[PDB]
């Protein structure tokens, strides 16, 4: 039943008594469900130290991963270039999922094609698909560049991307001069960040390897900036804004901020903004190249150092106070521009908020996850705030990364209860937040299910999720936020302290029980 | 527009293609006729996609893991292969269920063998077998396991069937191998078929020699309602107020036991022909159980389908059918009185999967609206047959519609509303065209039965008449 | 008792068994408390339609005001001029409260002096206090200007500010040409926004009334901007930013943004930034003057129109979409500068957000409060979003304002269930959210106590607070936010949709009960 | 710093003033000397503030409504006059309580007569009478009303005493007139006095003729602990573990019944002498009830004070005193072992109201910290008497310190920690000096008793040794 003037969606509709009874009869009649006592008992068991030991013994089963596969990253990288269509040589199913995944995070169109390889191509190779695909894509969506990655099918059968593209040109399906950079992006190696790296390196090689002879380091007086896999629009914007305030010439290599934030003004724009081909061709003439997320830009680094000869400096991700300082200082050294009054002030504003909020932030315990550069920067800032990052999880991280993070933890008393985990998943993390309970989780939308499980044990056991990372699907427009630089540290601080105070408010709202501490002023 | 204006529209759009894609796509675009039925008189379907054209289609893994098997709540489903497929499909589809997730239900979880390069080189079978033991230890209340094959599994010569038998017998558990690799077929569709065969082969027959189930003349099954936003529960309540006993409902909110009891029912009520007809014909062939299609989308269809279902039983069910129709009458007429005036005259273009593009027309018509275009990602010619008689003369039809084509048709036809998928949504919103998601129901629903119609109407109205639409043009432009 | 390794503050300390038992004995032995049954019965009664009627019959008693007194606003106005000391002629207790009220909102120092009028000045007037006060102030804190307002003591006794200040100069306590603008600011007339208007108009008069002869309208090619009483730092910033983007010469008259946001860099800065005396003297040479909050800038308008001869345009506060459009189009017409590509794009990004979040916003019902201009801007934006503002309360509003809001409401179908209340307080609003329950409140910190009362009745009756307004004492750094312009509209929309989604998550987190609708993607 | 450097600093700071303020301020600034044990011989207090020097002081209304009367939970207090005073003082002071707010308790609510111009002209006595009736209708479980006069009440010649007498008789209800107009006196101090006189004349006597209260030899009252962050509850638990019965506790978490029962007790235990000595003297003279000061701030003072209190009774209570001491010994010893190493040798400057500037010194000493400068807003010479002996030689003392003085003293003494109020906090933070609120306890507490010392030590540590303080200099400057 519905009341026409007060219509109910699934919640709270199926709470009506007639729906409840129906659901009861369905269960008891035909589902042959384990009794409620047994369900409770197994639940309890999954929260124990005993169950956690078993869980951390897994070798073959992964449950609830905190990573995705390479070509997703290859696509995002490609979208950062001027009128460029991403193109994933292999199976189309992969492509439907890349686009959806990004649509839901950015709440924007996301343009990408496949060449639709099927059983036929499994046996004879994807050569024909590639020829027809390149010709059809160019004619239909009129890109200035097509950037090719691969799905795991195309990798497993050893399709030769290089030869296939050359032949397409030889046989006249697309013009010789038309840009078609490519990269092997096998889903069974690394993760999405590794695909970003592979694709970028492939695009840089395409435009510069054969033309190194006329290049002179420094000649164009700019710094190249490579952002890596980045899903906050505010992080492209802050980097540009800080360097513009400094009067530093720069080139943002892969800049998707315009194409992922077009106006709703009566037309669809398939392409917008993005790094120009002229900018990629001229990039070797820069003074140097800075990598914003170095822990997934290794291949790009070797190319840049080995072929362009830039002495890529040793910088962490510009997150939190010290590392944003170090980024700006390094940029000043390379460019010869002084750090200006505006940024000095902004820094001091960050520091002021830190002094204003330290009492509520002090000692607070966090479980967190994400990609490796983002995770270590959040870790650093948390220590700078006097917070304790106790469960630090990076599913797509490595031994070398872990060691560097361990060293960051050992340099601060706030690190002493922290453990770093690599190769582990959100089911491992679930156990951790039961056996060694933090106050909060910082993570993506998949964490909402861990919060749910904790609450089920009891209110006193609940660990609330603070959404920072990727993907975020269950809130709106948070992709516009910023996590780098002073601006980003300002946003993270505000979110962290207000989440703490919101929770305290919830715990002290009971009248005549806990509202003695329901203070107007905090 | 007259037939001729559409005909020339299709030609103008095709001019951009190179010859080969041009000739193919001509065959997948058509105008509907007042006399001519039988699909192959005017349009082709269920063919390969032309490379590089931005098809909206997914893969056979989507059809099998994401659509048929994934919703089954008390089983664990393994995305077997590398990490992406299971991550992108983790909880994207709102196939609602009742259970304690991580304990006795596992729908919104992502279980995977997360292939590394060692698993390509040596094969995944030993990992699969270790993975199954790890599942049994950590999730002891699972009632079965499915192995959903991603692309690399077939290509490197693994034998999931053998792992599944050996571990099945060793552990006395149902373990279902499914060869739904994404390079098979041309779309989600082949994934349906493969998933139905795996149901047939490994689960459906488990109680063939068992006779303990106490049956009645009124036992039915709801087959191929995936319970999006609770759709299936809104249909069920109506079937039971009519005095029928729904013994099995799958895949939405579906348990493995209900699948195994399906051969015991007297009638299979099929929501989605495209996805479940295979298992439906096999059950008539093997158990003598008849099936029928039905539609609880809008009051008109719901009423007609309740009558047709009742007619298959005795006079007592037919009488209860009339009591149900009379009870809900004032409710749905009040939805009409309120929202029809607000939607009368408005024009809709649809693009969806294999059923909804024709199945939702009646509900729009109940609200005075007109469907001026529809089409399917992966329908077959029998779907198009049923579609041409449901659509008006001179309307546009499109199969495996390309991104370019859909944009260009819309620019020219200027519908008041578009109902499609998430990959389509934000494109048309930017073009100032109100848009409703017609897979996910835009996080709303149910849209089935009488209770569903109330929500469906609210939802078309809130979006079609929203104040945001007047604001796209800046006043200085 | 404490465990030294896990120390407990008041919450949760007094929940320990020994404290709870001690608290019970205090009550049973000596507090002679009404029985719990009677307390519950009286609470229920305070939620009823019967009690709401008695409540709205009050003529003499005010309970939980949503306004403050004039001089608070005068201070904030004065804080907005270069090296200026606000100075309140009257009793010092007022000043301690003004400062600490602002300290808690901005988490910043607030400088203000009193001349400490006592019982003796009650008999003989405050003449001597003014003379010694001005001299002591000038020498001790070395302001470039002292802006004088009054407390209610000094209004009632009838102190003649003009004479008192003239005598102070005549007798040599402060230099003859040292600027001492003044205003009468009676706490028993209007409210704090009224003090802001009176102070500003007194300052504009001081610098311009007697030098009008050489002024020519438009000769400086700038537009004057008067912000009014404003406690979001972003609202100052956004107006400057937008005008700088259009290339419009402008002059922001009263600009406290710097002195309310100084860096924590090792020195305390009493004064920073602010409107110079030269900009106040030259203000009559502008093309025109735009009042950002006209419903509390009436006296300032009379002065600007009567003495400066500026044709002050009829513009609403630039909040939400249509009124930011109108504001930019008026500034374009006055200045002859076109609206640039950057702001057209920013606008369409706001509309894109509205298209992306309209399904969750639709029909959502709100009670709200604050100052008149801010309240009508919020109402207007809510209608543009498809929301229903059902209870609109403005304690310091007047009948003409209310008529303008009723017209706004009548022009949208979303206003049909709306009522506007003036002269009513947050005890009146408490009744409204029980008897005609909305989904959320939008207001300041005082509303946390209405949310508490709603929840006491039962979870189904709870109405959550969304904190937008002044003062906000129980979150940190929200005073950095923006409510004006496209930027401000973007921040409010985001805050509104995510409050709705957050609350739906809370309602759907019960496992096997409500979590069927606990969706990953929304 | 030596005596000569401090005195030199004092004259250096006075340089900026005009001669009149200079001469007055010289008398309010002193260096302590343990050679003179008599307040007056060194410093002047409780005089008018110099105009325009940015004193930190409040008014008599703050002293009476904000401090003494407002905490009383089951009475309604009316801020009678214009809208400001009641608004700025709404829930800014953390006088914690147990009750059902808006129903039987009213502490954090703001009740006002909200004067308009007409009430200035015709007077507010008729509006006060109507307000009283509206209050009885809407808040039927209130057990009393006070009327807290703001500045204009006395200045326009209202007679709130007459309204209170006539309305009290009509309704059989306690209505307490309080002439705490903010222009009265020089500070919060006279407000204390006026509010104690009002308790005396209108409430404290109500049960002089009743003989039903059953007494015991161990009955005490806690007078003038306002229960900031729960301070009085942590003090109370220790008195009850020691075998005393706390018949009354006011004004923090205080009821009117327990004020009226106070004359029944055997001893008045006084936490704040400054605010409550007036009533305590009145009770000794009229009822023969002795009183004593005490300090439960830090274990040393807590231990000494428990012993002194116990000493006023028999052996059985002294025995319980030593048991309470042994019980908490391990807890406070661990707090010291953990935090004293982290705080040892660090130097603190204080500036607070009328008690805490001397009262909290012992707690800092228990953590090995040194108070190098203290001062009061509104203390009298008997307060400076007790101070000089608790402070070390050559320490700075300041009375009604101006903003300029406090900032210049700090710049030169360079303390490691400052404990003052909200108006001071953000100043010194900017200068890089760790700051703790010593009125509000920075939203923390309690700080009283053994339980509060734990909290107190954690707080000083978290702030003094916070990593934020190393970051104020940009590395490139
Ligand atoms: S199964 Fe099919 S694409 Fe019949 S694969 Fe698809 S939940 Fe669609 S038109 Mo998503 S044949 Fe169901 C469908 Fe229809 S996932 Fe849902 S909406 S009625
Ligand atoms: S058609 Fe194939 S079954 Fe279908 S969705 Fe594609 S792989 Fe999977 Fe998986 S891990 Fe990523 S998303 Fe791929 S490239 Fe390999
Ligand atoms: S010393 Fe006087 S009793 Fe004390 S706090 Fe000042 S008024 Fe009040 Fe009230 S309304 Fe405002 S803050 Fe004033 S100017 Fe009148
Ligand atoms: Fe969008
Ligand atoms: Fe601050």
């Amino acid at each position: 039943s519905q009341q026409v003037d007060k219509i109910k969606a699934s919640y709270p509709l199926f709470l009506d008594q007639d729906y409840k009874d129906m659901l009861a009869k369905k269960r008891d009649g035909f589902e042959e469900k384990y009794p409620q006592d047994k369900i409770d008992e197994v639940f309890q068991w999954t929260t124990t130290k005993e169950y956690q030991e078993l869980n951390f013994q897994r070798e073959a089963l992964t449950v609830n991963p905190a990573k995705a596969c390479q070509p997703l990253g290859a696509v995002l990288c490609a979208l950062g270039f001027e009128k460029t269509m991403p193109y994933v040589h292999g199976s189309q199913g992969c492509v439907a999922y890349f686009r959806s995944y990004f649509n839901r995070h950015f709440r924007e169109p996301v343009s990408c094609v496949s060449d639709s390889m099927t059983e036929d191509a499994a046996v004879f190779g994807g050569q024909q698909n590639m020829k027809d695909g390149l010709q059809n894509c160019k004619a239909t969506y009129k890109p200035d560049m097509i950037a090719v990655s691969t799905t795991c099918m195309a990798e497993v059968i050893g399709d030769d991307l290089n030869a296939f593209i050359n032949n397409s040109k030889k046989e006249g399906f697309i013009p010789d001069e038309f840009p078609v950079p490519f990269a092997h992006t096998p889903s069974f190696v690394g993760s999405h960040v590794t695909g970003w790296d592979n694709m970028f390196e492939g695009i840089a090689r395409y435009f510069t390897l054969k033309s190194m002879d006329d290049k002179v380091v420094g000649s164009n007086k700019k710094i190249n900036i490579v952002p890596g896999f980045e899903t906050y629009l505010g992080n492209f914007r802050v980097i540009k804004r800080m360097l513009s305030e400094m009067g530093v010439g720069y080139s943002l290599l892969s800049d998707p901020e315009e194409v992922l934030d077009t106006p709703a003004d009566g037309q669809f724009r398939m392409y917008a903004g993005g790094t120009t081909q002229e900018e990629m061709k001229d990039a070797p003439n820069a003074l140097n190249t800075v990598l914003l997320q170095p822990w997934h830009l290794e291949k790009t680094k070797k190319f840049v150092e080995g072929t362009w000869k830039h002495e890529v400096p040793k910088l962490n991700i510009p997150m939190g106070l010290d590392w944003t300082d170090e980024f700006l200082m390094k940029v000043s050294e390379i460019s010869g521009q002084p750090i200006p009054a505006s940024l000095t002030k902004e820094r001091g504003r960050l520091v002021d908020m830190m002094t204003d909020s330290h009492t509520w932030l002090h000692g607070k315990r966090f479980a967190l996850w994400g990609d490796p550069d983002f995770v270590m920067g959040l870790v650093k800032f948390l220590l700078e705030l006097g917070c304790e990052p106790v469960h630090i999880l990076c599913h797509n991280g490595n031994k070398r990364w872990k060691k560097a993070v361990d060293a960051i933890l050992a340099a601060s008393p706030y690190g002493k209860n922290a453990t770093v985990y690599i190769g582990k998943d959100l089911w491992h993390l679930r156990s951790l937040v039961f056996t060694d309970k933090p106050d909060f989780m910082i993570g993506n939308s998949y964490g909402k299910f861990i919060q749910r499980d904790t609450l089920h044990k009891g209110k006193e056991f609940e660990v609330p999720l603070i959404r920072i990372g990727f993907p975020i699907f269950d809130r709106h427009h948070l992709h516009r936020s910023t996590t780098l630089g002073y601006e980003g540290a300002m946003q993270i601080l505000t979110t962290l302290v207000n989440s703490i105070l919101e929770r305290l408010d919830e715990e002290t709202r009971g009248m005549q029980a806990t509202d003695y501490n329901h203070d107007l002023v905090r | 527009m007259s037939r001729e204006e559409v005909e020339s529209l299709i030609q103008e759009v095709l001019e951009v293609y190179p010859e080969k894609a041009r000739k193919d796509r001509n065959k997948h675009l058509a105008v509907n006729d007042p006399a001519v039925t039988q699909s192959k008189k005017c349009i082709i379907s269920n063919k390969k996609s032309q490379p590089g054209l931005m098809t909206i289609r997914g893969c056979a893994y989507a059809g099998s893991k994401g659509v048929v098997w994934g919703p089954i709540k008390d089983m664990i489903h393994i995305s077997h292969g590398p990490v992406g497929c299971g991550q992108y499909s983790r909880a994207g589809r709102r196939n609602y269920y009742i259970g304690t997730t991580g304990v006795n239900a596992f729908v919104t979880m992502n279980f995977t063998s997360d292939f590394q390069e060692k698993d390509i080189v040596f094969g995944g079978d030993k990992k699969l077998a270790k993975l199954i033991d790890e599942v049994e230890t950590l999730f002891p209340l699972n009632k079965g396991i499915s192995v959903q094959s991603e692309c690399p599994i077939g290509l490197i010569g693994d034998d999931i069937e053998s792992v599944s038998k050996v571990k099945g017998a060793e552990l006395s558990k149902t373990i279902v191998p499914v060869r739904c690799e994404g390079f098979r077929g041309v779309s989600q569709s082949l994934g349906h078929h493969i998933a139905n065969d795996a149901v047939r082969d490994w689960v459906l027959g488990k109680r063939d020699e068992d006779t303990t189930f106490a049956s009645t003349p009124y036992d039915v099954a709801i087959i191929g309602d995936y319970n999006i936003g609770g759709d299936a529960w809104s249909s069920r309540i109506l079937l039971e107020e009519m005095g029928l006993r729904c013994v099995a409902q799958w895949s939405g909110d579906g348990s493995i036991s209900e699948i195994e009891l399906t051969p015991k029912v007297k009638l299979n009520l099929v929501h989605c022909y495209r996805s479940m007809n295979y298992i439906s014909r096999h059950m008539e062939e093997k158990y003598g159980i008849p099936w029928m299609e039905y539609n609880f989308f809008g009051p008109t269809k719901t009423i007609e389908s309740l009558r047709a279902i009742a007619a298959k039983f005795d006079e007592s069910i037919q009488k209860k059918c009339e009591e149900v129709i009379a009870k809900y009458k004032p409710e749905w007429e009040a939805v009409v009185a309120k929202y029809r005036p607000r939607l009368e005259g408005k024009r809709v273009m649809l693009y969806i999967g294999g059923l909804r593009p024709r199945h939702v027309i009646g509900a729009y018509e109940d609200l005075g609206m007109e469907v001026v275009g529809t089409g399917y990602e992966f329908a077959h010619n029998d779907d198009y047959d049923r579609t041409m008689k449901e659509m008006g003369d001179s309307t546009l039809l499109y199969d495996d519609v390309t991104g370019y084509e859909f944009e260009e048709f819309v620019k020219r036809i200027k519908p008041d509303l578009i109902g499609s998928g998430i990959k389509e949504k934000f494109i048309f919103q930017k073009m100032g065209i109100p848009f409703r998601e017609m897979h996910s129901w835009d996080y709303s629903g149910p849209y089935h039965g009488f209770d569903g119609f109330a929500i469906f109407a609210r939802d078309m109205d809130m979006t079609l008449n929203n104040p945001c639409w007047k604001k796209l043009q800046a006043p200085w432009e």
